[PDB]
């Protein structure tokens, strides 16, 4: 029951401020300390700070210049502030708990954070039904393409979660500065498209959400 | 400041092993050790705190041991729900720093993928685009070749691919492939055709289909 949960931009251009805001639940912020992390494509993680339960904070010496981290007692929430980011400051951005004044016992979720001078743009998105009846195997595999987004992430999943075995989410490839994905789902062929199955795509940094039903094609 | 070394970057290994990922600190007087288990695309998990006390529900065949510089990671029994990145934090001083990362990796027998070709939905085609999408599901090892093909010539141009983490149920990987034209090159030509290469079989797995049918 110890929980912890950043909501932070998504996007922010080069030289403004991050901020971002850790809500936990299931202890008490000033027990225990909270540290902030990140983890930049393909790197290791980094510690960037912390603020120990009587208040304190200590940060790598590398971030010094430009972080802030404080907290509200009240609301059980830690903020991060780390200003002048750079490209390289894109990265998974992540707060934890520590026992106390010791070990890192639980992370939150991440939020992703990209530093860029461009544009949201939301995904389109498509569905990906079979060719013209390509036989019946048992199963059928359909699919929906995410094209077209900036930035990372977006969420996947199909009606609305209720269909999770035999799903494949890819990860996104960029091309000409915008993201694709696809997610495929199989299904037994006797059960679709009888019974319906719809992507639902969410791209929080444009604050949509697109739920593409899959229909066999009319060809 | 301290450097927490993580020298095999990969690690391989069967269901039921034992495998030890090992970190080796720069310096310390320290079992000042955390150990996490990080699964593809969520948050990190303690599994060892002390460099050999366990995290609550954390199953007993996960143990760790080390003082000073050295610490090892052992998994006992190890399942496929153990795909995932292990790493160290060091604690003893700041700034707090991280080993780099060993990804398990599971071996499992040889298995063919599931191959799969859409063409452009007309949603996409309404807007003047057109990507034609191949999946090539549940195969193992890893190791595979896509060759796309239009009106039975090679197409390397426009191919984006990208390849799933290891599944935690089967061991398997998982690839997709999408060969990315416009409407006016998708609509000059009729056949499209995926052909999936896996030493699974000397033969490609050949998915197609005709614009025009
Ligand atoms: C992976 O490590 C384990 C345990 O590691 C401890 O003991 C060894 C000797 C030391 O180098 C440190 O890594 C640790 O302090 C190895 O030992 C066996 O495995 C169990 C745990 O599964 C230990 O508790 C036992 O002491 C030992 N078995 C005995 C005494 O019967 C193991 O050899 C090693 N495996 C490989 C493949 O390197």
């Amino acid at each position: 029951e110890v929980k912890l949960l950043e909501s932070g931009p998504g996007l922010v251009a080069p030289s403004e401020s991050l901020s971002i805001t850790c809500t936990i639940s299931g202890f008490s912020l000033t027990d225990d300390g909270v540290s902030w992390i990140r983890q930049p494509p393909g790197k290791g993680l980094e510690w960037l700070g912390v603020i120990w339960g009587g208040g304190s904070t200590y940060f790598n010496s590398l971030f010094k210049s430009r972080l802030s981290i404080t907290r509200d007692n009240s609301k059980s929430q830690v903020f991060l502030e780390m200003d002048s980011l750079q490209t390289d400051d894109t990265a998974m951005y992540y707060c934890a708990k520590h026992d106390g004044h010791e070990t890192m016992d639980y992370w939150g979720q991440g939020t992703s954070v990209t530093v860029s001078s461009s544009k949201t743009t939301p995904p389109s998105v498509y569905p990906l039904a079979p060719g013209s009846a390509a036989q019946t195997n048992s199963m059928v595999t359909l699919g929906c393409l995410v094209k077209g987004y900036f930035p990372e992430p977006v969420t996947v999943t199909w009606n609305s979660g209720s269909l999770s075995s035999g799903v494949h989410t890819f990860p996104a490839v960029l091309q000409s500065d915008l993201y694709t994905l696809s997610s495929s789902v199989t299904v037994p062929s006797s059960t679709w498209p009888s019974e319906t199955v719809t992507c639902n795509v969410a791209h929080p940094a444009s604050s949509t959400k697109v739920d593409k039903k899959i229909v066999p094609r009319d060809c | 400041e301290i450097v927490m070394t993580q020298s095999p970057k990969f690690m391989s290994t069967s269901i039921g092993d034992r495998v030890n990922i090992t970190c080796k600190a720069t310096q310390n007087v320290r079992t000042a050790v955390t150990w996490y288990q990080q699964k593809p695309g969520q948050s990190p998990q303690a599994l060892i705190f002390l460099a050999s006390n366990r995290h609550t529900g954390v199953p007993a065949r996960f143990t760790g041991s080390g003082s000073g510089t050295d610490f090892t990671l052992t998994i006992n029994n190890v399942k496929s729900e153990d795909l995932a990145d292990y790493f160290c934090l060091q604690h003893w001083n700041y700034p707090l720093t991280f080993g780099s990362g060993t990804k398990l990796e599971i071996k499992r027998a040889d298995a063919a993928p599931t191959v799969s070709i859409f063409p452009p939905s007309s949603e996409q085609l309404t807007s003047g685009g057109a990507s034609v999408v191949c999946f090539l599901n549940n195969f193992y090892p890893k190791d595979i070749n896509v060759k796309w093909k239009i009106d039975g010539s090679e197409r390397q141009n426009g191919v984006l691919n990208s390849w799933t983490d290891q599944d935690s149920k089967d061991s398997t990987y998982s690839m997709s492939s999408t060969l990315t034209l416009t409407k006016d090159e998708y609509e000059r030509h009729n056949s499209y055709t995926c052909e999936a290469t896996h030493k699974t079989s000397t033969s490609p797995i050949v998915k197609s289909f005709n614009r025009n049918e």
